[PDB]
This record gives structure tokens, sequence and C-alpha cells, in this order.
DNA sequence: CACACACTCTCCAATTCTCTAA
DNA sequence: TTAGAGAATTGGAGAGTGTGTTTTTTTTTTTTTTT
């Protein structure tokens, strides 16, 4: 390796023999864990079992442990490369991974296509390669570095397809030939490769037949509980190839592993002037999101066959609530619902919590979108987090004509759980009343004429006016809802 | 051509004296310099402050036996930035050696010293190559002259003297000046690169390309000697891991209102910290930033599209801040000052009468604990008050003395985003963030809009405030605690009105609010006269007039809430029984009383109930819950509900 | 404005060629 | 047919003519239709 002064032959042999004959006992000894009893699960061969779980599932990816170097003898110098020259050692861990599989392959006689598992691309996702590193202490000397990050995501650029080998025509004979592409440089040919013609300069790019790979920069955020309470968040982009894409969607939060990396930017697009800051981001190696069953047949059997199983389901509703009896029992009907006769007929339950102010009237609706498997917690009120209604916008970026879906469609099936049903706005209203009446929301707005499935379930809960509900006084004239919208 | 001119400075002995003072400097373990240098060769140190009492002092003691000096102070003041490069060299030639065992399991840079020392040394026998910066691990900065009270600084000494962003004239360019101003806008930290250390695909060679233009352009032409003989023609390739990077940050201080004169308009400075100046400059300082004025040049293209108008920054090199020995102290305080009684006078000494709201506010700035939820150790009291009472006064004295206190009105919180156009920056905040740990004093409670109603509803019961800017649903922690001082609409108070009817909040706002105070003025005969004395006496004396104990301090709060946060004062059973049974008697006379109906004592009630009490105890040692803190808080909840039913 | 890019105008010595060499 | 003296041509560096930028739509008024 340039710059290390470190042999690559002892390196491939010293991960070449941690693949093999290395087991989970030496990680359970490596941290002074006092449950070292077990043998199946310490004393096996883990790196064994995982490659054996690689060949029967044709998987090429692995998820690698730092921790795992340590707790081998040889592997420590490896560890060390690992955290300070991660490009190579990554690259010498896969292709020591690829011969130890194919050298499985050849000495267990399981028979197998060679070409096949050659021909695949097989990867190594070194995690928890140290101490959760602050977003806010990444001095310049951590480039080219392995380093973890902790963060949720803000957002993620759609795929972006980055160039891996070229694809040339020669324009007088048709002859065509694919040069590799390193570190983002066209190494296009002087002349024809064909001796007949050796044309100089009739190679002309052909884009569409090119080979592209797979990159989604990723806009990280540092997460609220470690920034420091007067600034805000700081954020970095990350770097995602040719997997892990999609693979964390905008709002999850995730510990990522990767290099810290900088790069020039150009000053001037038409010429070569490089700006001296040397724009940042991390090229991501592994994402871990730090954030059906014949068992469960047979739980669902036993729950189904108590006699209590309507009460019980009633308590566990709302178990730090006392008393609502009865509504729990109608919340509960409600996560059900009625049979989606087709041929519309609703086969849905909508039901509104009034009465004066009450803390459950939305402690329950937190505990009801807990329990729901879709729908959305929405306030009517405010409609901040969600805007209760399908409209259109201009995203800014690019300017574009983007729809997008309120808080009624997306929950079909769902419940969407209303707040401050008595303060929402008259226009949302009407929404209301279309999605209760028609099921569907339709727009005509900027050019875009469409109905939107919404197939919701309406579980609203409204304050009354004044300063509480007065029983003596009809629901009409005290919740400030009309007549229609309550029916 | 290039004319000639005379100047008698004479850097080559003023070399030479700066090397002896690097070797024979002793402040009154052997010199300080040379024990700073050997600190730095074993890699636990890499910032030499270069201080200039100690350079005076040392002019000063060899004026006495020699006067072998050129007024090396008053050379560097004038033009910083040469010597910032002459120190460098001198450092470099009295380099010591390392006397420690550091470990090198890093050590790239080493490893490009020796490598390419041997490729040179296996053909120089024929059987600088390195710039000075790239072997640098170090960053010297100059600490200006402290106060001289001699004759000395005869207007001399101009990093003595603080002046501000409008007194940095034109002709300070280049020299080692000092402002005083409040940063507003703080950068992120960049790596700015220093030299580049391109690598040749062949002939082997690496060449390196020292910058400072703020833009440079890549070589990518093998120029060694090998492959120009050879004419390879090879391309070069940046190694980032053999290249020397700075971390950059790019601050801009303001200038503080009292510098500013009349009709005139702040200016600003933008400032450039790097090295290991980094991260130590915040927008909530007042600093009084030590560094080289230089004119930044406007490199490129508009830079013949512009002229001669330069553009300026200050390379800043020292930054001085302005803003259990007390936990004996505040125990003390606590034996001897009677603090339930005390720190409520403390707080608004100006402010005459008024001692029961005062008394809350203290609750409000200790603050039970209870964030184990199934709640919240916010304590939250609006003051319905009335035209002409000292509200904001007393607002204004909780936010100049309470950690992280803010004060704002309705109409002038929420959030921004992407103010600057080119910046293009992400998630600016507002005015509930920046109390964080701390309290917000919302003057103007009842004049603030709908928007900004739901945001504090949002922060009220959820600590924390989130935008919906393009679908990022991002979020801010803001646990404020939420200090109000509404007044009612139509001017005066009117108490034969019902109280949520005079000031237009929401019912479900206000009872919310975990302690209420209806404080109004009503025309006396004697409150007005004693008022009347103290407000003339404090304008005759500029100071209080003094009667009693007024605690000005406030570490005391803040060692209390550290105290007993640990604590975490444990309620007592007896304790919960008296609550449940005082819950159910306030019930029972909220329903026989039903006048207004702003008072039907609800589970929120005994929330702050549980609040108040912790708060209470918190403030007086640990576990001090008991019957006799439940009946002071129950005395405080209903005065402050009697205060609603004044007269 | 001027430094860097793209490219027309312009030009000798190493590379190819065929008459006279061994 | 071989090792070596003569013609004949043209690609790779460089003289030079003309380019190409920096360069911007914020914030603040004024109008207009709905609300
Ligand atoms: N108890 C008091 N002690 C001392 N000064 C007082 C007192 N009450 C009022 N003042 C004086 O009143 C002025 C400040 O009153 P404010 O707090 O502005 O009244 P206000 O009720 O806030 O008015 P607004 O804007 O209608 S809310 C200062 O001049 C104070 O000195
Ligand atoms: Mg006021
Ligand atoms: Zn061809
Ligand atoms: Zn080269």
């Amino acid at each position: 390796i340039w710059g290390t002064n470190v042999s690559i032959q002892e390196c491939t042999t010293n991960f070449r023999n941690f693949l093999m004959s290395f087991k989970y006992k030496f990680r359970k000894i490596l941290d002074e864990r006092e449950e070292f009893i077990n043998n199946t699960t310490d004393e096996e061969l883990y790196y064994i079992k995982q490659l054996n779980e690689m060949r029967e599932l044709g998987t090429s990816n692995l998820n690698l442990d730092a921790r795992n170097l340590l707790a081998y003898k040889q592997t420590e110098d490896l560890y060390h490369q690992l955290l300070n020259y991660p490009q190579e050692v990554i690259s010498i861990m896969d292709q020591t991974i690829k011969d130890c599989m194919v050298s499985l392959i050849v000495d267990n006689n399981l028979d197998y296509d060679l070409d096949e598992i050659e021909t695949k691309f097989y990867k190594v996702r070194p995690y928890n390669v140290g101490s959760c590193k602050g977003m806010r202490e990444l001095n310049p000397n951590d480039i080219d570095k392995l380093i973890n990050l902790k963060g949720l995501v803000l957002r993620s650029t759609p795929v972006i397809p980055d160039m891996k080998v070229a694809f040339f025509k020669c324009n007088v004979c048709d002859h065509t030939m694919a040069v590799e592409i390193d570190r983002g440089v066209i190494q296009e040919p002087a002349r024809c490769e064909r001796i007949d013609c050796n044309e100089p300069n009739s190679m002309s790019l052909i884009h569409n037949r090119c080979s592209f790979a797979d990159k989604q920069v990723i806009k990280l955020q540092e997460t609220p509980d470690f920034v420091p309470d007067g600034q805000t968040p700081h954020s970095i982009s990350l770097c995602v190839y040719d997997e892990l894409v999609d693979s964390c969607r905008a709002g999850d939060r995730i510990e990522v592993t990767g290099t810290f990396r900088s790069i020039p930017i150009r000053a001037n697009s038409r010429q070569r002037v490089l700006k001296s800051l040397y724009k940042t981001y991390v090229d991501v190696v592994h994402v871990k999101k730090v954030s059906i069953t014949d068992q469960d047949l047979a739980k669902i059997r036993e729950v189904a066959a108590r006699e209590d199983l309507y009460s019980l389901l009633a308590r566990s509703i709302a178990p730090s609530i006392y008393e609502l009896e009865d509504v729990k029992k109608g919340i509960l009907l409600q996560l059900f619902g009625g049979t989606n006769k087709t041929f519309r007929y609703r086969g849905d339950i909508n039901i509104l919590l009034c009465g004066d102010p009450s803390t459950s009237k939305s402690q329950i609706l937190q505990y009801v979108h807990k329990i729901t498997p879709r729908g959305v917690y929405t306030s009517g009120k405010g409609s901040s987090a969600v805007g209760l209604t399908a409209y259109i916008t201009r995203d800014v970026d690019t300017k574009q004509l983007v729809l997008e879906s309120g808080a009624l469609v997306l929950s079909d099936g769902g419940v969407c759980c209303i707040d401050e049903f008595d303060k929402m706005s008259d226009s949302t209203r009407s929404v209301l009343h279309e999605v209760m009446e028609q099921q569907t929301i339709s727009i005509a707005k900027a050019g875009i004429i469409t109905t939107l499935n919404a197939r919701s379930s309406i579980l609203a809960s409204a304050n009354p006016i004044g300063s509480r509900y007065n029983p003596n006084l009809p629901v009409t004239e005290n919740i400030d809802l009309p007549p229609p919208l309550l029916s | 051509a290039l004319p000639s001119i005379q100047l008698p400075v004479d850097y080559n002995n003023l070399f030479n004296e700066i090397t002896d003072f690097l070797v024979t400097f002793k402040q009154d373990k052997g010199p300080k310099y040379m024990a700073m240098l050997q600190k730095v060769a074993n890699r636990e140190l890499n910032s030499v402050i270069i201080d200039l009492d100690d350079i005076l002092q040392y002019q000063n003691e060899k004026f006495l036996q020699g006067t072998q000096a050129d007024d090396l102070v008053s050379a560097i003041q004038q033009n910083a930035n040469h010597f910032t490069e002459l120190f460098c060299r001198a450092i470099d030639n009295n380099m010591p050696l390392p006397t420690k065992e550091i470990d090198y399991k890093d050590d790239v840079l080493d490893v490009i010293l020796n490598q390419r020392r041997l490729r040179n040394e296996r053909m120089l026998s024929d059987r600088e190559l390195f710039p000075p910066n790239l072997t640098r691990r170090y960053f010297l900065y100059f600490k200006p002259l402290s106060q001289n009270c001699a004759r000395r600084y005869r207007k001399k000494a101009i990093s003595s003297k603080p002046l501000s962003v409008r007194q940095i004239k034109g002709d300070f360019l280049g020299q080692l000046i000092t402002v005083r101003g409040i940063i507003t806008r703080v950068s992120d930290v960049k790596p700015a690169v220093e030299v580049i250390a391109y690598t040749c695909d062949q002939c082997g060679y690496e060449v390196f390309q020292e910058v400072n233009s703020r833009t440079f352009t890549p070589l990518s032409e093998c120029t060694s000697e090998e492959c120009s003989q050879n004419q390879t023609k090879g391309q070069l390739f940046m190694s980032t891991r053999a290249s020397k990077f700075s971390a950059f940050q790019e601050c801009k201080i303001q200038e503080l209102s009292q510098q500013v004169p009349v009709g005139h308009i702040p200016r600003s400075l933008n400032i450039h910290v790097n090295g290991t100046l980094v991260r130590s400059l915040s927008p909530g300082d007042i600093v009084d930033v030590t560094g080289i004025f230089l004119p930044a040049p406007y490199t490129g293209f508009k830079a013949l599209k512009a002229g001669l108008l330069t553009e300026t920054y200050l390379e800043a090199q020292f930054v001085r801040q302005h803003k259990s020995d007390v936990e004996e102290r505040v125990m003390e305080l606590i034996t001897s000052g009677d603090v339930y009684n005390r720190l409520a006078k403390s707080i608004a000494p100006e402010i005459y009468g008024n001692l029961d709201v005062k008394k809350a506010l203290l609750l409000l700035l200790v603050g039970g604990v209870d964030k184990r939820v199934g709640i919240r150790g916010d304590i939250n009291v609006c003051l319905m008050g009335d035209p002409g009472v000292a509200k904001s006064q007393l607002l204004k004295a909780i936010c100049k003395i309470s950690p992280r206190g803010v004060y704002t009105t309705g109409k002038g919180t929420a959030a921004v985003m992407k103010d600057p156009v080119t910046d293009e920056m992400i998630l600016e905040g507002g005015a509930l963030v920046l109390a964080d740990n701390g309290i917000c004093c919302i003057d103007e409670f009842d004049k603030m809009d709908e928007s900004d109603r739901t945001a504090i509803h949002e922060v009220m019961e959820q600590q924390t405030i989130s935008i919906s800017k393009a679908g990022i649903n991002t979020t801010l922690n803001a646990r404020t605690s939420i200090l109000a001082a509404a007044n009612p609409l139509y001017g005066r108070y009117n108490p034969r009105l019902s109280p949520l009817d005079n000031i237009n909040l929401p019912a479900a706002l206000l009872s919310r609010f975990d302690i209420l105070f209806l404080m109004l003025d009503i025309p006396s005969r004697d409150d007005d006269e004693k008022l009347a004395e103290h407000v003339t006496y404090v304008h005759m004396h500029n100071k209080q007039p003094d009667l009693d104990f007024t605690p000005v301090e406030p570490s005391k709060m803040r060692e209390y809430i550290a105290y007993a946060k640990t604590k975490r004062p444990v309620m007592s059973e007896a304790v919960n029984d008296y609550v449940v049974q005082a819950y159910i008697r306030l019930r029972q006379d909220s329903k026989r009383e039903m006048k207004f109906s702003f008072g039907q004592a609800t589970p929120r009630t005994l929330l702050g109930i549980i609040r108040l009490s912790q708060a209470l105890a918190k403030l007086r040692l640990a576990d001090m819950v008991d019957i006799d803190d439940v009946e002071e808080a129950l005395r405080l909840v209903r005065v402050s509900k009697e205060s609603l039913y004044q007269e």
C-alpha cells in the first residue's frame, strides 16, 4: 500500500487465516463477557457458517464486525489499518472473501458454478468501527479514515448514474470496445483498436451503451439528542453506491459507517480552477437502522378462544386510561371494520369523540395511532405535520409541479386519527364531507384532474366551545360542527 | 518595471534576533518556548501562542545589556503576516527531537518523508524537496500586548486598544489589530488545503504545490526530471492522504449598538479562523478578536471586473471572550439568608410589590423534575395583569438573570429556512429554540398570531418544535419554560367581566398553564406613594433604594437546580394521600361555587401542584417534599386562583 | 482589462522511401 | 542479397487571433381576486 509501508500479501494472509478457524468465543472473551459458557454460538466457526449461508443464499455483502478483528491475535494491525486505510483494506478484504469462498467450494466438493461465483462481486460491511463520533468534531485529519456517524436522514436524492465502463464506437468501421473508467477520467483510445482501420479520433462515446453504477447522495442530519442546545444541528452528505440505495428512507434514524473523504469543487465550470475549500462527504460502506409465524397463528387461536377476548382487547386499547369502557369497545370495532363488499359501500367505522376537552381525547388518540398499522395522527386546526388534504405543491428544487397526497389518502385501510376536529377550516371540512361521502378525493388544479382513492377511517376528537362541555345543551350547540358533518 | 525603495527594517537582523529570543528567553523546564517546542515534538500540543508581553520583556531585558533588538513588537504590529513565516522558520530551525515514545500508527507524512528521502538518496550518490509548510504539525498565533500602564503605550500598541469595525480604516491593512464586537454568523468547518500532494502515474515522482489563493489550478503535468527527460508526459493525480489540510471557519463580527454613531447602521467584518482556533466562536458571543487585517483579493475575472477595490478579512489569532467553593458559599447564604423571601425581592428589586408573583417566578426559575413519562418538569406561568403594570420589567429581569433566557414579543418564534441565498444554509432557528434550557419571556402574549399560537402549543406539550418546509419534517428541540405577559384587550382589565373574556386567549391554551396570576393595579393612597418614592430614588441615585437583603448573583439558583436535579426528591406516600383528598375537596368546592368557569380543578392542576412541590423541595435540599411543602404549594395555587377573583 | 482553453497558422528533426551503396 | 552511403515527407510543439468570464433576481410596492 502506497504511503503506508504495508505489504498487501501479509494483510491478505492475516484476513485469510482470520476467515476460517475463527470462532465467536474469541469475541466472547475479548469483551470479558461472563456468559461465555455457550458452545454452539461461541466455539463454532462463525465466519465459516456465514460463508455457507452466503453459498446457500447467493448473497454478496458481509456484515463483518470490527471487534472481531481485535478478538483474533494477528488481525490487530489489520484492524488499525482498516481504521486508517479503509479503501485498500476493504478492497483486499473483498478479494480475500471471494478467493476464500471459491477455495471453500473447491475443497468441500459442494458442486457449484465457479464462473457464477467469480462473476458476482462480494462486499464486506465493517460496522461498529469505533465510538460514535460527533458530526461537529470532524477535524480535517480524519480525511480518508473510517468514521462512524449517527443521525436522522432529512432527504435522499434519486438514483444518480455514475459511469463505470465506457463504450466507444469507431464511426468509420463500427468497431466497439469498452474502456474502464478509473477515478472519473475518460481514457479514450487514441485510434481504432482494429489494425485494418486504426483511424485516430474516430471514437464517439455511446452513452446508453455504457455501464453505470448507482449513487444516492443522502443528506444526513445531526440527531437532536446530541446537538448542543444552542445552535441548530448541522448536516453532512452521505454517498451510497451499488447497494444500500433506498435502504434508508427520509425520516429514519441510522448509524452509518463510511470513509470521511473530501474532494475539490470547480469554481468555474468552463475552466479547471478549483476552489480551495474541499467540500466533504462520506463514502458509506454500511448502514444499520438504529431507530407471519405458525407460532403467531397459535397465539391468535389462543387469544381468540378466550371468553373474555372482547374485554381484554378493550383494556389493551388504552391500558393507561381508566373507565371509558364503551369508548375502547367502539375504537376496537373501528380497528377491524366491516367487510369490504364489492360489486360503493364504505364498510368502515367513523367515530367522533366529543364532550368537554379531554386529555384522553388526545392520549387515546396517540394510543390508537400506535396500535393501527396504517394511518397517521393529524391535527385538524393546525395541520402542520400533514396538510390533511391532497394539494399540488411547487417543490422549489427544480420548481416542478409535484402532487403530494394528504393525510386522508395514504391511510386506506388504516385509521386517520384527526385531532381538534372542531377548529379545522371550512375548506378542509368540505374535503372531509367528500371523503366520508364519496370515499375519494378529486383534484382539478394546475392542469391535473384526477381522483385519489382514500378509503380511510376517521377517528376525530373535537373540544367544545366555552370552558367545558355543557350536558344540558345539545351536542351541536356545544361542538361547533355542521350537522351534516356530525351525522 | 518595478522600482526600488529603501525601508529601515532589515529582516535578516530581525530573524537573528527572533532566533535569539526563541533560544534565550526564560520567563520569571529551561526556556519557555523551547519547553513549548518540546511539547509540540511530543505531539501533545499544536499551538505556539507567541505572546507579545514576553517579547516586550525580552526587549526590555536586553535594553539594559546592549539594546540588541530592533523593536520587534513594533515591527510585527506593522506587518504580522511576514513575521508568522519568520517565526515558523525559526521554529523549524530550533525544533527539538521528541523525548517520548509517541505512537506512530498514523505516520503517513513520516512515511512520505522517509520514502522520498530514500528514493532521492539511492541516486544522490550517483552510483528544498519538501515545502516548509508540509512538515509542520503546529499552528502559530500571536497574543497581543496586555495593558502597559507605562510611557511605552504612548498611543502605540495598536493591538492593545480594542477597536470597533467602523474604526478599522484601510490604512490598518496588514497590521495586527484587535476588534470588539458581537459575532453574528459563524460558518461550518471546512478543510482548506495548504499544499496538494499530486502523484504521477509514471516516473514515480510526486510534486507538491503550495497554495494560498482561495482558488488554484491543478498541475496535471509531470514536470519531474525523469518524466521530462523521458518525455512520458504523465498526468498528475491528487493524493488527499499525503496532502496537508487546515480546518477553516469563516466567522463574521458585527459591532455593538454602543459603538455606532447616531443615525448610522452597524457594520460587519469577516473573520477567518483556522487551525486550532476553530469552533472557539459562536453567534452568542461578545469577543475581542485579535488578528491580522488582510486584503482578500478578488482573484480571477471579477478581479479585472472591479479593480483596485479590495475586500478585507481579519485572520484571527487570539480570541478573548467578554460575556465546590460556590456550593459552600450558597450553603452559607442558605444558613444566613431566607431564600424564600430574599430571592423573591432579589428578582425585581426596583419593582415594588407583587411579592407572590416573584415567589412563583422563583418556582419557574427552578422548576420541578418529573422527566419520567407514563411527565414534564417545566413550569409555565402567565401574568394577565393590566396595562401600566410592570409585567415587562419583570420579564426583562427574569431574562437578564436566567441562563439561556430570551425575551420576545408577539408582534414584530417559529423558524425560517435558507435565509442567505449564496451559502444556502439549512434549518435556521428562531426564538423558542434559543432558550432551549432556559425561559422565553413572551411579552404581548395576547397580540400573537395563529401560526405562533400553534407553534407555542406544540412547544408547550411537546418540548420540541418542528417544521414542514419541503416534506423534511425536521424538528428542533425547544424545551423552553414559557413565561407569558398577556394584557387585557380594550385597555384596562375589567374585574366584573370573566377573566377569559378580558383576554383573547382560548381556554384550551390557558387551562394548560401550571399557574396563573391576575395582577392588576388599583389606585390606592399608600402603595402609589411608596412606588413614587422608589422610582424617584432610583432616578436620583442610579441604584435601588436598598432597604433589605438583595442578593445579586444567579449562581445560587444554578447550584440548586444542578444539586437537586440528580437528587430528584421522591414524593412521600402521605404526600400522595393528602394531595388526592386535596383534589377531591378542590373539585367539590369548584362545583359548589358554580362563579367563573375558569377554575374547575383539572388533572393538569394536580400535575402543576406536583411540579410546584417538586420545585420547592428542589430549592430546599433533597426529598423535602412532605406536608410542609404541599401546604405551601396548595396555598400558592389557591392564592393564584383567588387572584382571578380579586376584589 | 487577463489568465486559461480551444484552435487556426505555421515549422524543423525524427520518422519513412527509393536511387545508389556493399 | 546485405549493412549503409545518398533523396523525400509530415507530426508535435508553439506563434498567434480571438474568447470568457463576475453577473444578478432576494426584498419591497402596488395591483388584484378571494377570503
Ligand atoms: N411596581 C412597579 N415598580 C416600579 N416601576 C413600576 C411598577 N409598575 C410600573 N412601573 C413603571 O412602569 C413602566 C413599565 O410598565 P410596563 O410594564 O410597560 O406597563 P405595561 O402593563 O407592560 O404596559 P403595556 O405595554 O400596555 S403591557 C416603567 O416606567 C416602570 O418604572
Ligand atoms: Mg409592557
Ligand atoms: Zn475503426
Ligand atoms: Zn509523468
